[PDB]
């Protein structure tokens, strides 16, 4: 899996970090130290990070990620990072 | 009941009333069996009320029902709060009937509850029924330990509110809900 | 207070719930406290709380205080039932302040009362009080023991109304009475 | 104003205050000099007022001037209360203008009051100026000593009323009064 | 209090008032002893007042109580402004009871006070007490030392808003907290 | 004309203006030509309004024409008052059309006027056209110089009430009258 | 005050009027002096007014005073426009007094004014005096010479709207603004 | 109706229009159609519109049937006016239903017909299909040819009111009527 | 004229009326003349009503003059519809007056109109005359051929809405025009 | 840390801009001159700097870093840098 | 100063277009034919041609600058150049 995306809320200077959907690598999740949740109402699991997304971008690009684009929609900034 | 009916007994000569005048002949027996009224959501089930009317149907658009009258018991002085709830929700290929969702509340209402949980107890209880794509309950509503007793702030009214699916994630589909009920 | 303490801890456990919990702790001391908030007018008096201030002057004109708001407990269902009080007179030689016509209703109300024997105790505390030449009482009321339970008429609000001296008299008197107060 | 202004001085030391900050600098010139200003009827005649304004015509049909706003001082707690004032008159071959009649509520609102007796002076005023054939005088006031102090009724507003001539005498001259202010 | 009854002592016989008739006997005792209601906000705490009540529960969503009804003294020239005070508050996993919101603002809102000030410290004493994830507050105002003396501006009606957390840097979660109170 | 639009340009030099700028060039000769506008209710006569419109029918029942909108000019300030007019009568075998009503009074409002005598002369003008049974006139209005200028009660509103006729008479005519047009 | 007296008084004789009756007598130097009145704000001057009443306070959220009454003279037609203003500003770190922000009105209604030219001089006399991050201005007002002459549309009611600093480049504090004066 | 499709026909190239463009074709076949649906009355009759619905029954206290909605057309000026029906009456052993009331005023109202004469044939149609103990029609309505056309008096309202029996020699039985319609 | 007058009696003789009784003498010539104050907006030309009343001003902030009336006739049917207009435009450094926008709508509403058309043809004449920013038009009006005749809902009330330039374009230019006409 | 994040509001030629978060660089936060600030109701410290962004973006290109891309989201607009 | 940033609100086919801050090139922003402002209740200043910004992005390229990105934030669409 090449592709990867990453968002935050409200402000960047914090977290949590959504880092994943269900059909993520358990093993790239393991290493960035996510949990899975799911908040009521909807009908699919989530990974999220508590860091901050500066941080996350630290820990993706020792394993090979790089950014390839960002945007903002909604009141999320999203991160797009290939291999 | 004869435990409650002889409980509201030792109530009445404790605030130095006579329970022997016309009266306070029956005080004890009908006050009683009305704390039995407005606590009697607890032998009620979800299942047994739905009573299997939810219907299905191709409408993906947003239903809303307001103006439900709420009238509730308080948990911390045991007075009553009174108030309105506003419920909406998007179907997904599933209605529910309009009868069933004003007839969900009066089992989550009539309990000693608190505000706060009386409003996500009811949008948890209409996500498992139907699995919709969004749920949002507003309740609006009057302590009477605030305006009686205490603070004495009779025009007070806490408003709680909440937003579970697409009307949490979407902002379009949360000012739509906010404007049909107005 | 510990009498009324015990006496709603086992309406507590009456009703099937758990006191145990922390909602239920402090909820017999809190509500046996509120208890004796809305049936303080045992203890208080006429003499007491007028403290000399019934004022001498010519003024034998009309003078309404109208919107008193009241919040009295019934004494059948031990549930309350809030309203207003309209109250007017005709001073003979002696004006009262305004706000003992105020403080005067807190004491019959902060009982455990019936609205037509509410009516007519205002009424006559004036009357003993200040010897006017007529005292008319109006006072309107929602029963939640008819809105929450039993019937269930969320919308009805009896009036009561009691004239005294020449506003039973004269009808040219409880004409203007009725007009002012809207 | 310095015996004002000190006045205010041994006020503000005396509730736990610092005069010295920035927002307390000022507040004993500035407060005193609005104490002035709520007293200022005192220096105030009707025969300097009226300003030789009484016209000569043959309309003996009623003339009624309608929400004039009165601001005036309580003189048992030195608290304001606010209102609207209600004047209408029965001119017998001369009309006063329109401006004085509020002009003269000014004179005797901008006072030390009491609303019984604030009621009577404004009739009193009107009847010795004119000679008319009837004055009529309804006063709405909210007292701030029982909305924020004391009884803390926020709903509560005193109506006085004070009718003479024929007003007083004809019933049919009364009813029309109270039904074209409102 | 007996510097206060001195105090307002000396504004009675500067404004050319008589302090021996009947009105004005008790005058400066009922007075002063209504100017330490007014300020007596000073002596009240935060950790006193709210007694141990906050609830632990799971409710993330929004939280508004709306018509706070504040009386507060302006302390540019000591005269009075009235108003309402809207809270909406965000619980981060602690919920505060719905009174303690109310009898927040009777500590602060009973000082001499300006308006801007008086917003800015409901919020940050929330804030302090709760840890929430954003709270808001709007306080509507009518200055009777712009209505009565001054301008005379009767209608004017200052608001003011305090926005923190994140209904300061969400735009979608103050749009709902303008939308409820409505 | 001409001799209007020098005379507001005396009063745009005597205010400290300059009437060579662009919004003052043409306004003396725009304002001229609106005060003979609001003056220009001299040169009409009552027969040449009514234009033949007197019906004959046998309807002896009231007949009343509420909400009629005037705009005068007063003659002691020069300066606008606005309001409403309420005219009934009670044909005697015929019946005025109901335009001819509300252009009666754009003959007599349409002048420097007194409300007093503004509302004398409808009354007598329509008792004169038709000789009806019984006349009546109620005009509302809001005077800018009492709003704008002088005292400054921008709320205040004065009601003048002309009765003829059996309106005069009798009281149960009268009271037909004064609830129709509410 | 005597050329604008002369100058009256060749508007009286040209209409067709008499100046020897008793209505018109002092009517030349009463309508004269009520015009200084409606333009007496070229005299005042912002520093003059202002007082040195600007505060120094950490508080920078938004402060919007709303019902603010105004009244100004037409100068095209010499005839009033009256309506409401609102105001609203975002202080940083200085504070203006809220009389001050209702006196600079006062001084640029009361003169010869287009609505147009009326709302942007307000918004830029709070600019020049407190250098703040925003100021907004919405001016409502009914056009005597378009209710009375000319097209006569009663209902008509022109809004202007100015809108400086962040309430121009920020979307978001203008939608704040709009929904608080409402 | 082929009369009058071409009778509208010559009003239409009489004003400077094209009777030949889309708009404009089957307009002198609509409109003809619509002039005999607002003229429709003259065919009907008291007899074929009752149906025998006249029901025996000892009830005789007062029945009012407000707000009904008449629509006529004027037959001065071939305009439309719009308005509301109050009917009440006294029945003498007789109920009518409650929709040949309403039906007996389309008969009535649409037909060409001047509002003095409108009121008066309902009630006299009434009293005669029933013979009751008294009848009473009020009839609001506002005139086109007041409001587009000729004085351009948008709000004004003409009232007229017809009683017949004993609402007209009892002053109690018409004071009541004329308070339920409130 | 006496082709209308013979167009009128044409139809007055097809719906069985008698055209020699009092009410239907006239009425060919004053209904006629109606019928050309309904439709004189053709004879007008947008140069000569705007009089050259275009402003030379640097104000680029937004002008909405709304609760113009508008009175126009159906072309299908021949029967009016009365409304409110609604008129919003940003001046690119030129102001139009604000009577002349109100005077525009008369020479297109006076026309045989479709409300689709008459709400187009304003915001072209307002932009080809100033050439401004953006123009807005909001129509809201009641068709009484749809009250009256044929389907007979008589609440039903047909809005429609031109938005041109940048009220087209901006969205934060359009929310603002439907804020400030509420 | 390769990675930064630089942000601004309403307008672009005016400041204040926001250089960082809790976990950055204090010797490069010290050559900009940044300030460290917590608003009230905020869980978080942030380091903002007075200058407008074009400045900042001539700053941080001497010391090495290059702008991947901008973006904007809400009345906010977001520069990422790589080193 | 190797970075520029130009601005353009509600169409792109229509100017005016921003160009630069109060420390921008005084010669570049005389190639462009920029003009100077300060709108009332900012408290900066402001270049501005009244060209269409695509006849800018055409003039800016013969000086020497290309175009990183492109954002829209609120109703503005910004172009971030450089050299
Ligand atoms: N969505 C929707 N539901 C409707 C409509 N009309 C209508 O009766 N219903 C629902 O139809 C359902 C039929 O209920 P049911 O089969 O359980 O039997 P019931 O009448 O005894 O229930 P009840 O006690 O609520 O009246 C009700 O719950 C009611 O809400 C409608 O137009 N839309
Ligand atoms: N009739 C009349 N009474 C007035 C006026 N203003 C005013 O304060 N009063 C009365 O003055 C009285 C003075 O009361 P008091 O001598 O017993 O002392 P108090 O202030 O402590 O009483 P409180 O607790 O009711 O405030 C109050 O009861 C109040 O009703 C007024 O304008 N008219
Ligand atoms: N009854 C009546 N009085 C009127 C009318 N119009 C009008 O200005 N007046 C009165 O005319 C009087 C003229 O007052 P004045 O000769 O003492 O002089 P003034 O204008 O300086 O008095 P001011 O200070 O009250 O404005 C005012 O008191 C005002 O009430 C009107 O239509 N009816
Ligand atoms: N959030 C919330 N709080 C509630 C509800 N009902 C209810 O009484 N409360 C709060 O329960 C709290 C219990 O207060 P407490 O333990 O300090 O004792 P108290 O009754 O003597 O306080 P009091 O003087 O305010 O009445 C009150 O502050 C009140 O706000 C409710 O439904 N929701
Ligand atoms: N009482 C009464 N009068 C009516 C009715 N309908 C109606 O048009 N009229 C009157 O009919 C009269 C006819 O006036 P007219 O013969 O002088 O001629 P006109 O239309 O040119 O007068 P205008 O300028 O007032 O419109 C009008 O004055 C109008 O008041 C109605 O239903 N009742
Ligand atoms: N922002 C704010 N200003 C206030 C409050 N209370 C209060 O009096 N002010 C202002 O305090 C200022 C004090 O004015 P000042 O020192 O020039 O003297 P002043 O009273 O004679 O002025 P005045 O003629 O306007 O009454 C007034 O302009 C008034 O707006 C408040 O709560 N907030
Ligand atoms: N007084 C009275 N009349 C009633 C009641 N309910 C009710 O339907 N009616 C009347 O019953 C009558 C029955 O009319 P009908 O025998 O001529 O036949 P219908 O239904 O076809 O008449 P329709 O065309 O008016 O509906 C109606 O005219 C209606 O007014 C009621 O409670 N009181
Ligand atoms: N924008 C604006 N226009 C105004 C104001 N006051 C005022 O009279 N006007 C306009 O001034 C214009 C002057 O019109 P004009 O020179 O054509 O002459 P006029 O008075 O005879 O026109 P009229 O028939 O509309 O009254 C009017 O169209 C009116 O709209 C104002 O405050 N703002
Ligand atoms: N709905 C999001 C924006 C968004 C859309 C699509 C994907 C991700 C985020 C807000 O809040
Ligand atoms: N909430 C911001 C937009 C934003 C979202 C996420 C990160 C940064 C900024 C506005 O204002
Ligand atoms: N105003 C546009 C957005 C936009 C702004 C600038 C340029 C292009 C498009 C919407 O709709
Ligand atoms: N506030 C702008 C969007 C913007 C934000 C930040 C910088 C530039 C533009 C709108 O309008
Ligand atoms: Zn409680
Ligand atoms: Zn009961
Ligand atoms: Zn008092
Ligand atoms: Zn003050
Ligand atoms: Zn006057
Ligand atoms: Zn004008
Ligand atoms: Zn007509
Ligand atoms: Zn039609």
């Amino acid at each position: 899996m090449p592709y990867l995306l990453i968002s935050t809320q409200i402000r960047m200077e914090v977290g949590p970090t959504m880092v994943g959907d269900e059909q993520s690598d358990p093993e790239l999740m393991q290493h960035l130290g996510a949990s899975k949740r799911r908040a009521l109402g909807n009908n699919f699991y989530e990974y999220y990070v508590d860091d901050p997304p500066r941080i996350v971008l630290d820990k993706l690009e020792r394993r090979g990620f790089r950014v390839l684009s960002m945007t903002g929609v909604g009141q999320t900034l999203v991160w797009c990072l290939h291999k | 009941l004869p435990n409650l009916a002889a409980a509201y007994s030792s109530i009445l000569s404790s605030l130095g009333e006579n329970p022997q005048r016309q009266g306070l002949l029956k005080t004890p027996w009908r006050a009683a069996s009305a704390m039995q009224f407005f606590t009697k959501g607890y032998q009620e089930t979800i299942s047994d009320v739905l009573n299997d009317a939810i219907f299905d149907e191709d409408h993906d658009e947003m239903v809303i029902v307001k103006d439900i009258d709420m009238f509730s018991m308080c948990e911390h002085h045991l007075v009553p709060f009174v108030g309105k709830v506003h419920i909406g929700y998007l179907p997904n290929k599933q209605v529910l009937g309009l009868s069933k969702l004003a007839r969900i509340v009066e089992i989550y209402s009539r309990r000693l509850q608190v505000q706060e949980r009386l409003t996500k107890q009811i949008a948890v209880a209409i996500t498992e029924a139907l699995r919709p794509a969004g749920v949002g309950v507003v309740v609006e509503a009057t302590h009477m330990c605030m305006v009686m007793r205490g603070v004495q702030k009779m025009n007070s009214k806490t408003v709680t509110s909440t937003m579970l699916g697409v009307f949490r994630e979407d902002p379009k589909t949360r000012e739509e809900f906010l404007t049909l009920i107005r």
